[PDB]
């Protein structure tokens, strides 16, 4: 695979390289050449610059980066997103294609954050591609139904153990699993960040993996690099927040993390939900509370 | 699937283990029950921030909403089934804050003191214990706090009620002998006694004076102190009389109403915080404790429930 550096590099969070990378490689195919502006804006998405994906792709292009491009534009407008799904649903349902799997992973991904997992899992189930898998195997995840995840992951298992895709999706189930398998979530994130780089995904996952056992203080080193790389990088903070407490930080500091946090985005569902806690927690303090 | 969150609330009884749940109507459910907690309204801020820690994230694919991670105390043993939620606050935070709360004192700046004492307070029963004895540390704790507040508030009032009436003035020393009574650490205790036996002084009540100087010394005040002490132990000794009758009974037992500031002798009736374990005259009953600020005076309670050894079968 030519494209092998690009996808590997999208894949474990390094999004510049994966973009650097993807122009650097020459097209030698009209098939691949999709290929590469397929990551190569996806890469763009990871960014969040949306912007770059919705200008320059235009209706001319190939589906496959329609799909993409639909997506982006799912992504930026939030008016369009009911619409969107609509089309999409219309589009998913009065036409069978199933050789696009950009398409499907596009449309899985639609589904996955309109919340409709079912969507998304059927429009995966089509889908045969290895990322398929992985995608699949992240859904169930959140479902919460690890013996489904577990499977999905054997299978993709089966066809390539060492690809890179499918080590980090048995380090998410791995996660998910808990015990002794939380060392090798921690070894398998390790070895990508080692071996490719760190990324802010990759040190996370790590920081994930000590959190996840007790050690607390192993969590700081990474945190504190990635935090030194983005400030503002979500799943940073939100680790530091959590991280804080244990260690006995004052008290200030988780707060300062999660102001901060607001600060680099106040969209952030994590955000939304602690609203969501306080709004609910004074509406139970008027139950408890006594009457006047 | 059952989340891992619904996994720790199935689990566990502790009402922290609610909070980092998420579940708040829970975790609302077990402080009514289990102490009095009628007003959460102090409690949000404690519930956030538990809230907070309670999940760590990560992403697993880029471009995908990110996942969240359940850290579990017993994670090595919790299966899918058995998990509940890693520690985060121990005794021994709430106990090094008591220092703090302590200097505060010593300084003469009770009204901050009182807040870090009350903070310390309800923060108790969030705490998971493991053992026993531990346990009953916590409580220990618990009543420090509520001795001081009570203690201090009262002695905040007392500098504010007027001099000018002599009843008024029998008012305030007979506060101030209350004080006298509340456990403290010697440090403190000594400060108070000082305080009183001026007052009493002043006020020719020797003989009673003549007690609280006793009572200082063998606390074992500074030296300058003790011979200040001394000083006026002399100057009693030479009218041993009390001028005025007070309504105060050194000798009987006490419980000093939080509310009222008032005397509550042995045996006759009063109404106890759930919680703290600060008393109150009947009429207070059903009303928010002073010294809580959360509880209800009145209310029946099961019990502080910080481990899983008090749960039995």
């Amino acid at each position: 695979d030519e494209l092998f550096d690009v996808k590997n590099a999208f894949y474990i969070g390094s999004y510049q390289q994966c973009i650097n990378e993807a122009q650097r490689v020459k097209l030698s195919s009209p098939e691949r050449e999709v290929e590469r502006d397929v990551f190569l804006y996806r890469a763009y998405l990871a960014q969040r610059k949306y912007g770059v994906v919705l200008d320059e792709i235009k209706p001319s292009s190939a589906p496959e980066l329609q799909a993409v491009r639909m997506f982006a534009e799912y992504l930026a407008s939030e008016n369009q997103r009911d619409s969107i799904v609509l089309e999409l649903d219309r589009e998913m349902s009065r036409s069978v294609d199933v050789t696009n799997t950009t398409f499907l992973l596009m449309a899985a991904s639609i589904y996955f954050h309109d919340q409709n997992p079912d969507a998304a899992l059927r429009t995966l189930h089509q889908g045969d591609g290895l990322e398929c898998m992985a995608m699949t195997i992240q859904i169930l995840l959140k479902l919460d139904r690890l013996d489904l995840a577990r499977k999905e992951l054997k299978k993709m298992q089966d066809q390539d153990e060492d690809a890179t895709l499918t080590q980090l999706a048995t380090a998410w189930v791995n996660l998910a699993v808990g015990g002794e398998k939380l060392q090798e979530a921690y070894y398998i994130f390790q070895e990508l960040a080692d071996k490719c780089s760190p990324t802010l995904l990759l040190l996370n996952g790590q920081a994930a993996c000590h959190s996840a056992q007790g050690r607390w203080e192993t969590a700081e080193g990474v945190l504190q690099e990635a935090l030194d790389k983005d400030s503002g990088h979500p799943e940073t903070l939100i680790n530091l927040i959590v991280l804080s407490q244990h260690l006995g930080k004052p008290p200030e500091v988780t707060n300062r993390y999660l102001s901060q946090l607001k600060d680099a985005h106040r969209a952030h569902p994590f955000i939304k939900e602690y609203q969501a806690k306080e709004n609910d927690f004074d509406r139970l303090a008027m139950q408890y509370a006594p009457s006047a | 699937g059952t989340s891992p969150t619904q996994i720790w609330c199935n689990n566990s009884q502790l009402p922290v283990d609610h909070i980092l749940a998420g579940s708040f109507e829970t975790a609302m459910r077990l402080l009514h029950d289990q102490v009095g907690v009628i007003q959460f309204g102090p409690y949000k801020q404690l519930f956030l921030q538990t809230y907070a820690r309670g999940r760590t994230t990560y992403q697993a694919l880029p471009c995908l909403p990110s996942m969240y991670s359940y850290p579990n105390r017993n994670w090595k043993d919790a299966g899918l089934k058995n998990g509940v939620p890693a520690v985060g606050l121990k005794l021994n935070d709430l106990i090094q804050r008591l220092q703090l709360c302590y200097q505060l004192t010593t300084v003469g700046k009770f009204e901050e003191a009182v807040e870090k004492f009350r903070s310390i307070l309800l923060s108790v029963p969030l705490l998971v214990v493991d053992n026993k004895q531990e346990i009953a540390e916590a409580q220990q704790l618990i009543t420090i706090c509520r001795e001081y507040i009570v203690g201090l508030c009262m002695e905040i009032e007392r500098k504010k009620l007027p001099k000018e009436t002599l009843d008024q003035q029998k008012r305030i020393c007979e506060m101030a002998a209350y004080f006298t009574h509340s456990n403290l650490q010697p440090v403190h205790m000594i400060l108070v006694l000082r305080t009183a036996l001026n007052l009493f002084f002043k006020l020719k009540n020797f003989k009673t004076a003549a007690t609280f100087a006793r009572r200082l010394l063998e606390l074992g005040p500074k030296p300058e102190v003790a011979q200040q002490t001394r000083k006026i132990l002399s100057a009693c000794e030479k009218n041993p009389t009390d001028a005025c009758q007070l309504n105060y009974d050194m000798h009987n037992p006490f419980d000093i109403c939080a509310a009222s500031y008032r005397p509550i002798y042995r045996g006759k009736p009063v109404e106890k915080c759930p919680l703290s374990g600060a008393c109150y005259s009947p009429e207070f009953k059903g009303q928010i404790c002073r010294v809580t600020t959360v509880t209800e005076i009145g209310k029946d309670v099961i019990g502080l429930r910080i481990s899983p050894l008090q749960f039995r079968l």
